C-alpha cells in the first residue's frame, strides 16, 4: 500500500510553504503576454520596461492574495472550508469594487 | 449695519445651467450647496491631478492637455470622453474668437 | 434647450 | 497580435496564490472568477499607465507610470521608485 | 480708447466663470504657471458635469411630481447613474436618503 | 381576535418607509450629548456650531446605513435573514477597519 | 461633565438605521456592537475635527472642520460648505 | 571672510538633509512661502519614522539569522507593528510576502 | 563615456540612521529602494496636509506648526506624539544654535 497523506495535510503544507516564501507565484512570460494583450486594446505598438512588468506582477499578486484572504474569511463565515465564486463576489461587493 | 463679507460660490452658474437643461424647474438652498460642493470637489480633484501630472513630467505650466489627461484619468469612461469633447470644443471656440 | 448625447 | 493569454494564468498559479492567502480548499469554479477579476484589475491599472505614458508623449510604459497608476487607485507600491 | 469688455466665458461659449477658475488655479498652489486654455477647458468640464447631474436631478424631480430640486433628487440621480455613482462613490450627500433596494431573499414567499 | 401581522410584514413596511424617507433617524439631543462627551476627552470647554453637529449626525447615519447594508449582505451569505455581531465584524474586517 | 451618553442611541434608533439599510431581522446583540462602532467612528472624526480647530486657534468646532475631517478619511460630505 | 559652512542638519542634530527638504518644499508647489523651522521638523519626523522601521527590520533580520535587511524583513516589521501597519495599510511592499497566518478552523483536529 | 544624470535619493541618510540603530546590520538594494519610496511617500503626505491646512486658514506660509498639525493628523497614536516630541526637540535645538 503506497503512502498517501489525507486530503488537507498537503494543502496546509503548501499554505505554510507559500506564506514563508516571498517569490512571485505566477509565471513571468504568461503574465507579460497577458499584460501586452490587455495593453493592445489601449494603444498599439506599446513597449514595456522590465521593471514595469515586474511591478505590475507584484501588484497583481498582492491584490489577488488579499482577495483570497477575504474570500477565505467569507467562506469561513458561511461555515465552509471551501472557497466559492459567491465568496469572491461578496468580498468584492463589501470592498466596493462591484 | 455691518455688511457680511463676500462669499464666492458657483450658485449663479449652476442656476444658469439648470435653466438651460430644465427651464421650468427650481433648486433648493441645500441642493444648491450640494452642487457647489460637488463643483469645488471636482475642481480640486482635476487641479491636483493636473499638478501631479506636471510635476511627474518636470513641467512648470498647467496646460489644456494636462487638464485633459486629468479628466481622462478621473472620469469613468463615457463621462470622460464627453467631457473631453466639450472641453476641446470650448477651447477651440475660445482660440477662434481671440 | 439643452440636451446631452449620453442619454440619447 | 496576442490572444487568449488569460489562460496563461494557470490553475496551479491560482492555487498557489490561494495557498499564500491561506485557502485550504478551492472550488473548481474559482479559477474563472479569479481570471476575470485579475483581467479587470489589470485593465484598470494598464489603462491608467497607458494614459500616463501617452501624456508624456512616450511609446514605452515605464515602471514610474505603473507606480503612479497604482497610487492613483490607492494601491501604493514600494520598491520600484 | 479701450475696447468693450468681453468675458472669457462668452468667448468660450460657457456659463461657468473662466476668469474665476483661472484665478483659483493661479492661487491654488498647483503649478508655477497656468496656461490660457486650462481654465477654459476646466470650466467646460465642470459645466458639462453640472449639466449632467442637474438634468438627471430634474428628471427625478419631475418623476416625484416636484418643480424644485431637493437633495433627495440629487442622490437619486447620482446613484441611479452607474458612471456618476462611480464618480461620487466615496461621497455622502446630506439629506439624500438611500435608494429603495430590498433583497429578494427577505421578500415573502408568495 | 385582535388583528396581528405575521413576523416580518411590519419589518418590510418599515424598510420601505425609511428607504422612502430622508430625515435623520437618531434623536438630535442624545447625539449632540454624545458628541460633546467624546470631544471632552480631546479638548475641554469646546463649543460646537449647529451645522457641525448636523454634519456629524449625517455622516454617522450614512456610515451606519452602509455598514448595515454590508452586514445584511453578510447575513444573507451565511444562509440567514438575521444580522449578528459576527456579520458586522466580518463586514468591517473585509472593509479594512479592524 | 457628560457621561453614559452612548445609551442615548436607543434600540429603536438602531432598528430604524438598520431598516434604512434593508435589514429585516435584528439580533439582540447588534445594539452594543453598533454603539461601539459608532463610538469609534465618532471618536476618529471628532479627534480630526478638534485637531483642525486647534490649528485654527479657534475654540468652536465649525462645520468646515467636520467636513475636512471627513474628507481626510475618504468620506467627503456635501451640503455643509 | 565668511564663516565656515555648517549644514542645517548638523545644527538640529539630524541625519536627514534639512536643506534638501527645504528645497523640495519650496519647489513642490505647496505654499507661497516655507518657514525656517518647517524643514527641520519634517526632517526630524522622517528620521524618527525611518529609525523605527529600520530598528524593527534589523530585529527581524537578526531573528532570521541575517545581517542584511531584505524586503521580507521590512514587510514583517511593518505588518507586526500595529501603528506602522495602520500607517502603511494601503501600501504594498515588493517581495515582502505575507505573514504566516492560518485560520484556526482549517487546522487539523488535534 | 558620459556619466548618467545624478538622481537624488535618501540612501545615505537611511544608511546613517541604520548604523545609528543597528551598527552591524546592513541593507539590500531593494530594501533601500523601499525605504526611499517610503520616505518620499511620507514627505508627500505631510507636505500635502500642511498645504491644505495653510489653504484652509488663508495662510501663505508653511511653518513648524502646520507640519506639526499634519503629523498629528496623519500619524496614529504613539507615532504621532513621538514624532511631535522629536520634531519640537529638533526645532528647539536649531533655533538655540542659530
Amino acid at each position: 500500500k503506497p503512502h498517501r497523506y489525507r486530503p488537507g495535510t498537503v494543502a496546509l503544507r503548501e499554505i505554510r510553504r507559500y506564506q514563508k516564501s516571498t517569490e512571485l507565484l505566477i509565471r513571468k512570460l504568461p503574465f507579460q503576454r497577458l499584460v501586452r494583450e490587455i495593453a493592445q486594446d489601449f494603444k498599439t505598438d506599446l513597449r514595456f520596461q522590465s521593471s514595469a512588468v515586474m511591478a505590475l506582477q507584484e501588484a497583481s499578486e498582492a491584490y489577488l492574495v488579499a482577495l483570497f484572504e477575504d474570500t477565505n474569511l467569507c467562506a469561513i463565515h458561511a461555515k465552509r472550508v471551501t472557497i466559492m465564486p459567491k465568496d469572491i463576489q461578496l468580498a468584492r461587493r463589501i470592498r466596493g469594487e462591484r | 449695519k455691518r455688511r457680511k463679507t463676500r462669499k464666492e460660490s458657483y450658485a449663479i452658474y449652476v442656476y444658469k445651467v439648470l435653466k438651460q437643461v430644465h427651464p421650468d424647474t427650481g433648486i433648493s438652498s441645500k441642493a444648491m450647496s450640494i452642487m457647489n460642493s460637488f463643483v469645488n470637489d471636482v475642481f480640486e480633484r482635476i487641479a491636483g491631478e493636473a499638478s501631479r501630472l506636471a510635476h511627474y513630467n518636470k513641467r512648470s505650466t498647467i496646460t489644456s492637455r494636462e487638464i485633459q489627461t486629468a479628466v481622462r484619468l478621473l472620469l469613468p469612461g463615457e463621462l470622460a470622453k464627453h467631457a473631453v469633447s466639450e472641453g476641446t470644443k470650448a477651447v477651440t471656440k475660445y482660440t477662434s474668437a481671440k | 434647450s439643452r440636451k446631452s448625447m449620453r442619454q440619447s | 497580435v496576442l490572444r487568449d493569454n488569460i489562460q496563461g494564468i494557470t490553475k496551479p498559479a491560482i492555487r498557489r496564490l490561494a495557498r499564500r492567502g491561506g485557502v485550504k480548499r478551492i472550488s473548481g469554479l474559482i479559477y474563472e472568477e479569479t481570471r476575470g477579476v485579475l483581467k479587470v484589475f489589470l485593465e484598470n491599472v494598464i489603462r491608467d499607465a497607458v494614459t500616463y505614458t501617452e501624456h508624456a508623449k512616450r511609446k514605452t510604459v515605464t515602471a514610474m507610470d505603473v507606480v503612479y497608476a497604482l497610487k492613483r487607485q490607492g494601491r501604493t507600491l514600494y520598491g520600484f521608485g | 480708447t479701450r475696447a468693450k469688455a468681453k468675458t472669457r466665458s462668452s468667448r468660450a461659449g460657457l456659463q461657468f466663470p473662466v476668469g474665476r477658475v483661472h484665478r483659483l488655479l493661479r492661487k491654488g498652489n498647483y503649478a508655477e504657471r497656468v496656461g490660457a486654455g486650462a481654465p477654459v477647458y476646466l470650466a467646460a468640464v465642470l459645466e458639462y458635469l453640472t449639466a449632467e447631474i442637474l438634468e438627471l436631478a430634474g428628471n427625478a424631480a419631475r418623476d416625484n411630481k416636484k418643480t424644485r430640486i431637493i437633495p433627495r433628487h440629487l442622490q437619486l440621480a447620482v446613484r441611479n447613474d452607474e458612471e456618476l455613482n462611480k464618480l461620487l462613490g466615496r461621497v455622502t450627500i446630506a439629506q439624500g436618503g438611500v435608494l429603495p433596494n430590498i433583497q429578494s431573499v427577505l421578500l415573502p414567499k408568495k
